[PDB]
């Protein structure tokens, strides 16, 4: 049951961090989902995950 | 539509005042080239801008 929820990081201020869920790999980078912890800018307006 | 209101573009001129402007998240977006990091410059001078 979730009513609310987002992926927004308000502009290059207010910024967030996360437990990574890296699930597309490019060419250039392929890397571990589940072992690492992530953080984030405003260049990510990407959805959320699991876990 | 988020985050908006209505802001009157306060303008000023010569000794009359002056405009101590920064960069919040902005690094280079005006014209004649391109700013270094989240500084800040002053503003003299006939109009305003955005």
């Amino acid at each position: 049951t979730v009513p609310p929820r987002h992926y927004c990081i308000v502009a290059n201020p207010v910024s967030r961090d996360t437990q990574s869920s890296v699930l597309f790999d490019i060419t250039g980078q392929v890397r571990l989902r589940h072992a690492d912890q992530e953080i984030r800018l405003a260049q990510d307006p990407f959805p959320l995950y699991p876990g | 539509e988020v985050l908006e209101k209505d802001i009157t573009p306060l303008q000023v001129v010569l000794p009359n005042t002056a405009l101590h402007l920064k960069a919040l998240l902005d690094f280079e977006d005006k014209n004649g080239d391109k700013v270094m990091a989240g500084d800040e410059w002053l503003f003299e001078g006939p109009g305003t801008y955005i």
